[PDB]
């Protein structure tokens, strides 16, 4: 069949592994599917294209996923299975291919796949081709908790699709690759289990989106919707976070630090105007700060307007001691504003008459309302550098991004109709994918929005593994969803993994 | 007549052992009951058993979904208005003959109970015979 | 031994399992430590005592408790075995008797107790004293995925222990079960492994509490003390929670709906001391409220004093449309005050000059500091009842509440001194309780403060299944903690687990 | 899968003798050299190894014409940097597998050496084996 030796698993590893573990004989009769392990090939692919691409491991198996953290090791083969779904009047082909544990990347043109040992499966083909995946390795034994180099399968298509179509679908011959253990899998060494493994599933909070809070602005969060009319590709500073636990720009753990400074009080009167302080920011857990890959301290505000921070003033004037007035600031540019948060440097100005006698020391902000909100980056520098996290992109054609609106108390003079900001992720999302630190298997989850009562589905979605979720909207009004619902993982899927229209 | 398409979906060997039937329930019910040995000659539609594949369903949809029972057989749901119990096992054929140009898979699961109920999605169903 | 038939494990429910799956044979080697299996007899118990009672099951293996979520039954023994740590100058022994899988509760004397099939161990054996556990069924095989009816191992103290003892410590014999599947465990049918199982330990957030959020005010924490001096058993409202995930008393699961509510304007002007406005409650999610089981609806403040909300005030006068405006409540009694939140009705008042053209609508409410700050639960009805969450108790000896201090907004005319209110649980704490609903095992956790950058203990405190942490302190004076380590879960204890004093 | 398809095209006896390769220019090379024996095992793609039949295609239109060489294979054109010389023959497969709906037919030939390069009409390309 293939042009390979037999390699020995369990037999070269012996010698030098403590014990070698047997696994459920029960677990070599069925095949169960690989995961990423699927494509479709529909008549507008060209010949190269990579349909799958997976690395031998225990990964590829759901009960030696799961078998793999009570032990330290593992060797052997496995066999896989492609089945495909064609009839006999298609035609095209399409080549399985072992890759060797090295071998680095890049475009593999169809000229290059047929060169490793492979098999050429034609599209109509009737019984699963079924192919081994040997363990060829350079150690004795592998480690189950680092991931390590180990032979692939990757499948490219060979030869195009030729096949008519009635109007829709447009026929696209599909496959599905299932694996089992050969039978001289081993693990090797029983360990106490552990529960940070890295075959372990991404998981959400099960909490209803109504029941969260927002990241951008301190307040519940009122409405989930899609919005092909506001700007596609955002840059938000606050609700950014990597599913693999990382958090991108201004984004805090906490809730009560969104749209919020910790800041040194520096007390001096004036007599045009007001009062006027300046603010030597801090970080809010008490922590010094210095200029670095953020582009302001942690929480600070994104959007762009007439923020009124509050206080902490002593009042050594007798009468009273500590009292709370509402400062004011002023985020977006206005050509006129020596807005620096990024060297840690703000202006606040209050319209007193008389002279307020504060004491200097370490005060905190909290926002009272917006004047003129604006969704645009402040100004973190004056006119000069912010290292920041890049937009939120990009999506396939036809995907909008879903946004958390809540709505802000906004100070108007003209009208009264509430304005919405919103994020990407609400602030629970933002602590549970850092308090975890996933594992990114491949590019984007598959979410599933569901109703906890009734139990029927209300959308499919996409998040990808930066940090946003994406819809796959057609129309352009403003399609708002109910908010009292649960998202459910359902498996990694690719990029280009085109979604259920809404 | 035409061998354009699949011969027969033979039952592959489903990884499961022989389970009994009535060789345990026996010696703790007080009475001797057997059932018309005519009904077990004949394969007849259940109850429940008539779906269909559109091109609009998405992966995942889950077609039929029928415990074990007496409800999957006009008979026998007709004849348990008598009884209080059963055992056993039953034999399911499954008829889809579509065209000779459609194309797709289906992929038929042996539940095992207590199982939760609920979602059972695509990349789990295989995991069971 | 012991007075029993042989117990026929898998053979009985082998013609009616669709798969009888094999284990591992390594771990029918090692003798593995059973969760809750350990004691200690000090000379001071009275005979009688009940050192361990634990059910035959997979939950008593880490191996099969973890390989019991691929599965979903199990038949078949144990074997346990009991290692004592006493020298040959002790004396007194320990019936372990086999106690069947009903025969309901209560106290067991010890005249009772060698009534089953027993053994009856010197506290002074060398060897450890091994001996079955049979699996006693009506049915045919277990459900994994349901705890049910089991044989039970439970050891008593039969005769009391006669040493000496030097000063200190007091020579407590010390016991420790240990077990191993018998010949014949099975487990039954493979499914797919599921994560939300019952033999899942509580894990806990990797946050530091410095990073966290406040439950009782909406602010980070700033330190974490004991402090045996405060009320040693409060009865707060916010930021109470059973490690079971069940919500208790006013908590919300958001920590942007504390202290806060959303309530209907009903606006009308008054020629007295200002405007006065009184609030239909609701929840702020929306959803209708209704006098319940809750004191109040969730999220309303629990502390007692002057409290000021903020707005949500459109004004239809001529010169501006939606301001934001400062009220006044009061949460105290005052001996003269209509406050009845339980009811759905809470009273603000500001003190205005002329006529605020306030349109009635939907309004919800933001703190802004508080006046005459009490550690006393306000007036959810005016003298009313009041359905509210139980005092926070009881501890054991010599065991104080550890609070996580936070400092609030003070309106001060006589000193500036901050002041700390403090709940038992961050607010990351409570939706992780919440989105997980953990299975309590036993009846206390047993953290451990440990600190990421050094690595090294800084107290061993003891969370209860109810919702509070507690610890063993000794003095007398405050005693403050770093605020930058991480808390760890190590295991189940019985509630009269005595800690290491810190 | 169906049948109503060519099974296959077996080769055809052409007319032709065996030829030897290597066993000529072996006692007049000065050095052993032989090549790993696991290039000989799998069949991969020509560099030039890539065609189509479209309708618009004309009877007497050349689809490929390639000399035997080290040009034929991924594998010996990176072995030919390094010698100077070659002799043998090699073993070509065509992949032809077009739909069950289109209908004509390619003819193969075996060109000699020092046959003009040029037209080959189609009335002559079947004079070649
Ligand atoms: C001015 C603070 C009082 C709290 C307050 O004014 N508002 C809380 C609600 S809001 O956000 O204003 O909306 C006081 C009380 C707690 C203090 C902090 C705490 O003492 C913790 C650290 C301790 C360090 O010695 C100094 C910085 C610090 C970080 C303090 C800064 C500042 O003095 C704080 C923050
Ligand atoms: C008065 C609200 C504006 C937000 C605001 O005033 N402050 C937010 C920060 S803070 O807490 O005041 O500190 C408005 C905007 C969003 C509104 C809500 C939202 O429209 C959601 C529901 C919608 C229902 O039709 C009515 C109740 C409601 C729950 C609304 C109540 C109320 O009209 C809200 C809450």
């Amino acid at each position: 069949a293939v042009p390979i030796q037999p390699v020995a698993g369990a037999a070269l590893a012996a010698p030098a592994a403590g014990q070698i573990n047997q696994i459920d004989p029960w677990i070599f009769q069925n095949f169960v599917q690989c995961p990423l392990g699927e494509f479709s090939i529909s008549p507008r692919n060209t010949p190269g294209e990579i349909l799958f691409d997976l690395a031998l491991g225990p990964g590829l198996n759901p009960y030696l996923a799961h078998l793999s953290a009570m032990y330290t090791g593992w060797v052997g083969n496995m066999e896989v299975q492609l089945v495909l779904a064609g009839n006999a009047f298609t035609a095209g082909k399409v080549v399985v291919a072992l890759v060797p544990p090295y071998f680095p990347k890049g475009s593999l043109t169809t000229a290059q796949i047929t060169c490793f040992p492979h098999v050429m499966c034609d599209v109509r083909t009737l019984e699963p081709i079924q192919l081994p995946l040997l363990d060829v390795r350079r150690v004795l034994w592998h480690a189950t908790q680092d991931q390590e180099e180990s032979m692939r399968l990757v499948c490219m298509l060979y030869t195009p699709l030729r096949t008519n179509s009635p109007g829709d679908e447009s026929f696209v011959v599909s496959g599905r690759l299932l694996s089992k253990p050969a039978a001289d899998f081993n693990f090797v060494y029983l360990t106490p289990p552990i529960e940070r493994t890295i075959y372990r599933m991404v998981d959400l909070p099960v909490i209803q989106p109504r029941l969260c809070t927002h990241a951008r602005w301190p307040a519940p969060v009122y409405g989930l919707l899609v919005d092909p009319s506001l700007p596609s590709n955002p840059q938000w500073q606050n609700g950014r976070v990597h599913v693999d636990g990382t958090l991108l720009g201004t984004t805090p753990i906490s809730g009560s630090w969104v749209s919020c400074f910790a800041a040194e009080a520096a007390y001096e009167f004036q007599s045009g105007t007001g009062e006027v302080a300046t603010f030597t920011l801090i970080e809010q857990d008490g922590s010094a700060y210095v200029p670095g890959d953020r582009a302001a301290p942690l929480g600070y505000p994104d959007f762009s307007g007439q923020l009124e921070i509050e206080v902490q003033t002593e009042t050594t004037k007798t009468g009273d001691k500590l009292k709370v007035t509402t400062f004011e600031m002023i985020l977006g540019p206005t050509t006129n504003a020596d807005q620096a948060p990024y060297q840690g440097r703000v202006f606040a100005s209050v319209t007193a008459a008389a002279s307020l006698d504060l004491v200097d020391g370490r005060v905190r902000a909290v926002p009272r309302s917006i004047y003129g909100f604006q969704d645009t980056i402040p100004e973190y520098n004056d006119g000069l550098l912010v290292p920041l996290a890049p937009p939120i992109g990009p999506f396939l054609p036809g995907e909008v991004l879903l946004r958390f609106r809540t709505y802000m108390r906004q100070i108007d003079t003209a009208d009264a109709a509430a304005e919405a900001i919103d994020c990407a992720l609400p602030q629970e999302f933002v602590s549970w994918f850092a308090s975890n630190a996933f594992t990114v298997q491949s590019e984007a989850l598959l979410l599933r929005y569901r109703n906890t009562l009734t139990g029927q589905l209300l959308f499919e979605c996409k998040l990808y593994n930066e940090g946003y979720i994406a819809l796959s909207y057609s129309g352009s009004g403003p399609l708002t969803f109910p908010t009292d619902g649960i998202f459910e993982v359902v498996s990694w899927v690719p990029r280009l993994y085109q979604l259920a229209s809404v | 007549s035409g061998q354009d398409l699949v011969p027969a979906a033979v039952e592959q060997a489903v990884p499961i052992q022989p389970v009994a039937g009535a060789a345990l329930a026996a010696p703790a019910a007080g009475q001797i009951n057997q059932i018309d040995p005519w009904i077990f000659q004949n394969f007849v539609q259940c109850p429940l058993g008539e779906f269909s594949i559109s091109p609009r369903n998405t992966p995942g949809e889950i077609l039929f979904d029928l415990a074990l029972g007496p409800g999957l057989n006009p008979y026998l749901a007709h004849l348990s208005a008598m009884y209080t119990g059963w055992v056993g096992n039953m034999e399911v054929q499954l008829v889809l003959a579509g065209n000779a140009f459609t194309a797709g898979k289906v992929v038929v699961a042996l539940v095992p109970p207590y199982f939760p109920k609920g979602s059972l999605t695509t990349a789990q169903i295989t995991c069971f015979p």
